[PDB]
DNA sequence: TGCATCAGAGCCCAAAAT
DNA sequence: TATAATGGGAGCCTCTGATGCA
């Protein structure tokens, strides 16, 4: 496989005669295509966390869980969803939408999620004040595509819900593995913190697990087609 | 012509080989204390069944004639070990 | 079935051989 | 026993019989 190219098929796969295993590469025969040596180790680390959102009642679709990319409000107007803490800002954005993360000393006081179609109006490490607007949110607003919501409770204040939302989603780490390292585990494979990943001559430049996760294999050096 | 016929390795691939090589002889040393069994012993069964049923011979250190008999005997044995051994 | 092409088979004796 | 090393080298008659192609 040319440099930097990824593959097309993935380990594992059964393949058929003609099919195409890279841009430039296409497979000979029929059979089960191997990875011989990925260059790139992606591990999806698996969290799962609770955090807050507030809404007008009106905006607001009721559901028990969000999927990724459903609706979760409608808004007629555009509305500055506020700090309910004081609190030091971490921002920690996904491919699409954000977390929201307050915390005074080291200890955290808020976790709030922005879906898509709400901008932050705040940046990382931004001293807050209860009140002051956090995220601006205009339009339609949906779950990001790569995060879901697995239980939804919602409580009504005013004219507003709070929604606490359980959340579930998986944050990608990427590994780099030099040709006198070894992938001690198989793709899809399911990791533990201090779980070793790819092996290596001595103890540092080893890949152990850092928390729970899953295991994908980028850039083999070539496919071996079997 | 022969020799043309496997292709040189990546260093990737000769690393590969090299440490499954030494892998393979740590191993060896293992099942001798797991069975108490010779190392040597241990060796040509593991070399005769990779190698197939084309080469099976005697060889001279060996005290015992090995023979598919004497080879299954010794496979079934190492076949008859717990999982993790 | 009839015909080239090639591989393999042979090519004096005795004397001597410095 | 440890830098890396990865595919060789010389070459010059007649008849008979079997074998491989029209």
């Amino acid at each position: 496989l040319p440099p930097g190219v990824d593959a097309l098929v993935k380990d594992g796969e059964e393949v058929v005669k003609g099919q195409e295993l890279a841009p430039g590469v296409v497979s000979r025969l029929d059979g089960v295509a191997l990875y011989r040596f990925p260059r790139r180790v992606r591990v999806e680390y698996v969290k799962k966390e609770r955090a807050g959102l507030r809404l007008p009642l009106a905006a607001w679709v009721e559901k028990e869980a969000y999927k990724p990319g459903e609706i979760l409000a409608e808004l007629p107007e555009p509305y500055l969803f506020r700090a309910e803490e004081e609190g030091v800002v971490e921002l920690k954005e996904l491919e699409e939408g954000a977390f929201l993360v307050l915390r005074r000393e080291d200890e955290p006081v808020a976790t709030y999620f922005l879906p898509v179609g709400m901008t932050p109006l705040v940046v990382h490490g931004e001293i807050v004040e209860k009140g002051q607007p956090l995220a601006e949110a205009k339009g339609l607003l949906r779950m990001p595509r790569q995060v879901r919501a697995a239980q939804v409770e919602a409580e009504e204040e005013g004219e507003t819900v709070y929604l606490t939302l359980f959340l579930e989603w998986t944050e990608p780490k990427d590994y780099r593995v030099q040709p006198h390292m070894n992938v001690v585990v198989p793709e899809g494979a399911r990791v533990e913190a201090g779980d070793k990943i790819v092996a290596a001559i001595d103890p540092e430049e080893e890949v152990i697990a850092e928390a729970e996760g899953v295991v994908h294999l980028h850039e083999p050096a070539s496919i071996l087609v079997v | 012509h022969e020799i043309g016929q496997v292709p040189l390795l990546t260093l990737e691939e000769e690393v590969e080989l090299a440490r499954k090589v030494e892998e393979g002889m740590e191993a060896i040393k293992k099942l001798s204390e797991i069975t108490g069994l010779d190392p040597d012993l241990i060796r040509e069964v593991v070399r005769a069944k990779i190698l197939g049923s084309a080469r099976v011979r005697h060889i001279p250190g060996l005290k015992e004639t090995l023979d598919p008999k004497t080879v299954e005997e010794i496979d079934q044995k190492l076949k008859s070990l717990p999982k993790e051994h």
